[PDB]
């Protein structure tokens, strides 16, 4: 409720944030995708990504 | 007997407008929020109940009468969990209905029988 | 948590009438869709239903994924009073 | 982990302040119901204001109100 | 009774390759049943959507990395054609993954 009990969070790391675990670090945003590198791994064969070249 | 007693309790707690207590019943009889007021005729002090009849007088009507411990379980306060009471206890105080909910009944006719005779 | 009781009544309404709850993990923020209030005090009030069975509980991809048993569904019914046959979408209404 | 940081001063939170209240809504002798201190026109008379000292105050809209007399 | 050419663009757009294959030859087999003015299958150049990413999570360890890539297929066709038969024929046939979008333009 309070109107004090947060600042501006625009950018950087604040709307820019995680679409999986809710960390800040390691963050691709390529094509919106939001997703943390880690659990991208074990997770981009299902998105569509794969090891080609 | 009485009709428009634990069926109105029941729409009010459907609709919110049981405002128990002095100050929230105060708040209910300055407009017209308040239709109907259960107070108890034998309580301490006396002053209080007085007060209320006043602000009430300044819609007016009041059903007296006492037993404060039944009207509290009627009304339901606390923690209800099986099917009837599971409390310790609670009185009425001063309880001021401000909704009415479904009509048939005795809505009207206990109004007729204090109001108006 | 404390929740303005007549809020908290307005998400149990919502709820009932869908028989879906979401509520991201985003804290402090304005406000949730569909149901207009505090994203937190909603998310609480959702655990606090869970506690003693009712809903169901996911945590993934931080999103909440609320639904209730019949019991549940009943106690719900109960706490808002309201007549029978008044329907979530459990009870089948459409053709598929 | 490093351990223990007292730099002092602590405090409970507030008080409820019970009291018995409803000498406000003041009383004449079976008549009339009179309306003692102040109450606000903006959000409804009846809801009650607080006098404190060349202030007049609400409390549902409590920084919205100020009066002065 | 409507007959109005449309002069319509209609682009795919895919993942998987032999969806989008077959998918071209169900629009080319139907322009053939309902003899259409059209301009057979155009390729575009395949968008190849890298991802440039240190395999270790934790980044103790030797310098790898892998770039996770999603190769894009659009291939788009071109109907000079009439109205509603037109718009009945451009919705049927699903395959999955393949995705069909019908633009406008009378
Ligand atoms: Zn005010």
């Amino acid at each position: 409720e309070n109107v004090w009990y947060s600042h501006p969070r625009k950018f950087g790391k604040g709307s820019r944030q995680c679409r999986i675990s809710g960390s800040h670090s390691g963050l691709i945003r390529k094509y919106g995708l939001n997703i943390d590198r880690q659990s991208f791994r074990e997770k981009a064969n299902d998105i569509g990504f794969y090891k080609y070249r | 007997i009485e009709d428009a007693l634990k069926v109105v309790l029941r729409t009010s707690l459907v609709h919110d407008g049981l405002a128990r207590g002095l100050r929230e019943s105060a708040k209910a009889l300055t407009r017209g929020e308040g239709q109907l007021a259960v107070l108890v005729e034998s309580v301490t002090e006396e002053a209080i109940s007085k007060l209320v009849q006043g602000l009430a007088t300044e819609n007016v009507p009041l059903i007296k009468v006492a037993d404060a411990k039944q009207l509290g379980e009627w009304a339901g306060l606390g923690k209800i969990d099986r099917d009837g009471n599971a409390r310790k206890v609670v009185g009425a105080s001063v309880v001021v209905v401000k909704n009415w909910g479904a009509d048939t009944q005795e809505r009207e006719i206990l109004l007729e029988h204090f109001s108006q005779q | 948590m404390l929740i303005p009781k007549e809020d908290r009544k307005k998400i149990y309404q919502h709820l009932f009438q869908e028989g879906v709850l979401v509520a991201k993990k985003d804290f402090n923020q304005p406000k949730h869709e569909e149901i207009d209030t505090k994203n937190l005090f909603v998310i609480k009030a959702l655990q606090s239903l869970t506690s003693k069975g009712f809903v169901k509980t996911q945590f993934s991809w931080q999103y909440y994924y609320y639904t209730l048993t019949e019991e549940g569904v009943v106690y719900l019914r109960e706490y808002l009073n309201l007549p029978e046959h008044i329907f979530p979408a459990t009870y089948l209404a459409g053709q598929s | 982990k490093k351990v223990y940081t007292t730099p002092k001063k602590i405090r409970h939170k507030h008080k409820k302040v019970k009291l018995a209240v409803l000498n406000y809504y003041k009383v004449d002798d079976e008549g009339k119901v009179a309306k003692l201190r102040k109450e606000c026109p903006n959000c409804g008379p009846g809801i009650f204001l607080a006098n404190h000292g060349d202030r007049f105050y609400c409390g549902k809209c409590h920084s919205t109100f100020a009066t002065q007399k | 009774q409507e007959v109005v050419i449309h002069k319509i663009r209609i682009n795919l757009t895919s993942t998987k390759v032999k969806q989008l294959e077959n998918v071209s030859a169900n629009i080319i087999k139907n322009a053939e049943t309902f003899k259409l003015v059209k301009k057979g299958p155009v390729r575009l150049p395949t968008k190849v959507l890298k991802i440039s990413t240190r395999k270790t999570p934790n980044g103790e360890g030797s310098k790898t990395w892998d770039t996770y890539e999603m190769r894009i297929h659009k291939r788009y066709i071109d109907l000079e054609a009439p109205a509603h038969i037109v718009k009945r024929i451009t919705q049927i046939t699903i395959e999955p993954g393949v995705d069909v979008e019908v633009i406008i333009a009378a």
